[PDB]
């Protein structure tokens, strides 16, 4: 007593690249150096 | 407007045993640094209360 589908396939990644956006930062920045005086050597 | 210097400092172990004995802490800081003590308080002149 003697006795398969076939395609074409595309695959697909899940991506994991994060998005980027650039983003603009305003702000100030103060600074306060002080300092003391005599003759002509300033501490 | 001028400076601003802040510093993180940790409390005193007395202080410590208030703090979490009470849900209280001294609003006044104390080291001393060389010779003498130094000390701040909360708002300017306050206790110690
Ligand atoms: C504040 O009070 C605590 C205990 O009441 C005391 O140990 C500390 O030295 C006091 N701080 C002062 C008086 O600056």
């Amino acid at each position: 007593t003697s006795m398969l589908d076939e395609g074409i396939m595309v695959v697909y990644k899940r991506n994991i690249v994060a998005h980027t956006f650039k983003v603009r930062v305003y702000q100030k920045v103060l600074t306060f150096r002080r300092s003391y005086a005599y003759h002509r050597t300033t501490y | 407007l001028l400076g601003s210097n802040t510093e993180y400092v940790a409390p005193p172990m007395w202080e410590i045993h208030h703090i979490n004995s009470h849900s209280q802490c001294y609003s006044s800081y104390s080291r001393v640094i060389a010779g003498t003590v130094f000390v701040a308080y909360h708002r300017d002149s306050y206790e110690n209360k």
